[PDB]
């Protein structure tokens, strides 16, 4: 009735009055433009000079309503482009929002957490500035209760989201000492039964395990892999997605880190992941399988044992093309590091036909990966005195018509590997 | 997960 | 042999 749909000039007139109630009503008016318009005029607000007036309102402890309205307006400006977030930061907002974390009003401390999450969420430099101003200690103090379930749901969701933005981004990664302060609380949110807190917790763990193997070790050492694998089997796709990403990041690390996810039973979920209706899940699960078949021979054997090779044959036969490209990598790694027996098993599962169908792809990376696999399969045929059998299989399915052509190919790596498979086998 | 979240409506 | 995420 009163503060609905003012113009910016009226907002300025109100904020500039020497009347705290008039400042209050024009702030609430600004907040409603910024929360109720799709396409809010963030830029006009900034150009009017209002950010530093809102930042000074954060400090009016005497008037908790204008604290809230300005905290809400600043949250929404900081949710915009990086130039918009920067205007909020340049206005002095970080330390003001950090003091508001101590507020006795929950709705105000919650809004301060939400604003700091938008600021941290902009990128590495603002993430690291928030840490430097000391946000971590009072953020974690807000979770220092015996049972998390006594906290309001939206409140705990906002905190988890902000903590996860403090773990996010990678040129550079968050300081080690920040990560070590945050990890124990993150392990605890990972056992909290609310799907949105579990989702954002797994995203946090996924950001922290992307990077060098030393970062992975610090997560894996906290003992979280079995809880991650349990979230991997959830029915909520927004949980399964970052749980899979975090697991996938872990198998890019050392053979010992890889074995922790095998030991926790991750491979039993892969039948469902590899046939998942959501193509992004299939893509990532196949990426993750490709890093497992880059493992040791005894890790290759566990993929075999769990019945997964037929699934990789299936995904190479019929998947979205980027999923097939990952299955191609999984095959090359398996054939480059597997025993001869493992490799015979692969051929017995029907690998040859779909491997050959992919040689008609117009993408040069995959063609090299596949020729690489052919040559590894042949080497194990060499070791067996069965190169005869193998060439017939390839000729019999259309392999030879395809490999011939790649002699006449506009890429050095391609025509060399193929004109050589011909010169050595076809013959 | 959207890096930045508006508080809407 | 291992490949990190894009």
């Amino acid at each position: 009735q009163g503060t609905v749909n003012w113009s910016v000039e009226d907002i300025v007139k109100g904020i500039n009055s020497n009347n705290l109630e008039s400042q209050l009503q024009a702030t609430q008016a600004a907040r409603k433009l910024l929360s109720r318009e799709k396409q809010p005029p963030i830029d006009n607000i900034i150009r009017a000079g209002l950010i530093p007036k809102f930042v000074s309102f954060l400090g009016k402890t005497d008037c908790s309503p204008i604290q809230f309205e300005s905290a809400w307006a600043l949250t929404n400006i900081a949710s915009g482009t990086s130039e918009q977030t920067k205007a909020v930061v340049d206005g002095g907002a970080i330390p003001a929002f950090i003091s508001l974390l101590a507020s006795p009003h929950a709705h105000i401390s919650e809004q301060a957490v939400w604003a700091l999450g938008n600021i941290a969420g902009d990128g590495s430099a603002f993430r690291d500035l928030v840490i430097k101003h000391g946000a971590i200690d009072p953020l974690l103090a807000l979770l220092a209760v015996p049972d998390l379930s006594t906290l309001a749901c939206g409140y705990l969701r906002n905190l988890t989201w902000t903590l996860s933005n403090l773990c996010r981004n990678k040129n550079p990664a968050p300081p080690l000492d920040a990560v070590e302060q945050i990890l124990p609380t993150l392990v605890r949110l990972l056992h909290h039964n609310d799907p949105e807190v579990l989702a954002d917790s797994c995203w946090a763990i996924s950001y922290l395990t992307d990077g060098p193997n030393e970062r992975i070790e610090m997560v894996v050492k906290k003992g979280v892999v079995p809880q991650l694998v349990k979230l991997l089997g959830a029915t909520e796709l927004p949980i399964v997605t970052p749980a899979l990403r975090a697991i996938g990041n872990i198998v890019t690390g050392t053979d010992e880190q890889t074995q922790k996810v095998i030991d926790a039973g991750a491979l039993a979920v892969f039948p469902s992941l590899l046939t998942n209706p959501k193509t992004n899940i299939q893509k990532e699960a196949t990426w993750t399988m490709s890093n497992i078949t880059a493992g040791r021979q005894d890790q290759i054997q566990q993929v075999v044992n769990h019945g997964l090779v037929p699934f990789l044959v299936g995904v190479l036969s019929k998947a979205d093309f980027k999923t097939q490209k990952e299955a191609a990598w999984a095959i090359t790694n398996y054939t480059s590091g597997g025993t001869v027996e493992q490799i015979v098993y692969l051929v017995h599962c029907g690998i040859i036909e779909p491997l050959m169908n992919l040689l008609s792809a117009k993408d040069t990376k995959i063609i090299q990966v596949i020729l690489d696999a052919i040559s590894n399969i042949f080497q194990a045929a060499e070791k067996l005195g069965e190169t005869e059998k193998l060439s017939i299989m390839i000729e019999e399915c259309g392999g030879l018509d395809k490999i011939e052509a790649l002699q006449r190919h506009e890429n050095e790596s391609v025509y060399k590997a193929s004109l050589n498979l011909i010169e050595k086998y076809f013959s | 997960p959207f890096k930045k979240k508006r508080r809407e409506a």
